């Protein structure tokens, strides 16, 4: 959907042609973010719709400043699958062997 | 603890020894041990070859990396070669530790 200003008024229209681009990242190239207990998660609740999070990352530093082995990342530097609103993604994973949770 | 590869049967140790060659006895029976010997020494060739495996990086790091190089700049002796008199030094200790990955 694209939204234009004029004035003061908004207005919402579709975009039938543009796209969304999605990839996994299952070579584990990319600074893992998952697992530091951020907010934006599914919500628990059914009926509720919600905002998806930025991504980013951090790399080794000197105080404010950067050191030699500082890494950066372009995500454009993937190859991702591209969607118009007719089209759809999915994957699957396997977990690997993980002992029981404990639960007693 | 001072770095490597720990092994339960690590490669085996070799060992090496020049065979004693009696000077000559007395011409009548002693029966201690023969305590005289000619003098001798050994040389010889040896090689050692060993295999390696590898795994190679695969980055997607977008800026270059950090390398191990060669000083540019001149100097009166090239670094891990002789000298003018035949002596072969190594300049610094070099470690393994270049290319970066992902904690
Ligand atoms: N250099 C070396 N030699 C022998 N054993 C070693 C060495 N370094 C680590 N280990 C052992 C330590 C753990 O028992 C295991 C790693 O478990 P996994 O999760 O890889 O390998």
């Amino acid at each position: 959907k694209e939204v234009t200003q004029n004035e003061g008024t908004k207005t919402i229209a579709n975009n039938l042609t543009s796209t969304i681009q999605v990839f996994t990242d299952s070579e584990y190239q990319l600074p893992y973010v998952l697992g530091s207990a951020h907010q934006g998660c599914l919500p628990p609740f059914p009926a509720d719709v919600f905002m998806i999070p930025q991504y980013g990352y951090l790399t080794l530093n000197n105080g404010s400043q950067a050191v030699g082995r500082s890494s950066f990342y372009c995500l454009e530097y993937f190859p991702s699958q591209m969607l118009r609103t007719g089209n759809n993604f999915q994957f699957t994973y396997t977990f690997e062997d993980v002992p029981f949770h404990s639960s007693y | 603890l001072m770095g490597g590869f720990g092994l339960k049967h690590p490669p085996p140790q070799i060992l090496i020894k020049n065979t004693p060659v009696p000077a000559d006895p007395r011409s009548t029976f002693n029966g201690d041990k023969l305590n005289s010997f000619i003098t001798q020494y050994s040389t010889g060739q040896v090689s050692v070859e060993i295999e390696w495996e590898l795994q190679k990086e695969n980055s997607k790091r977008w800026n270059p990396e950090i390398q191990y190089t060669s000083n540019y700049y001149k100097s009166t002796s090239v670094d891990f070669a002789v000298n003018t008199e035949g002596v072969y030094s190594e300049p610094r200790p070099i470690g393994t530790r270049y290319l970066t990955r992902n904690l």
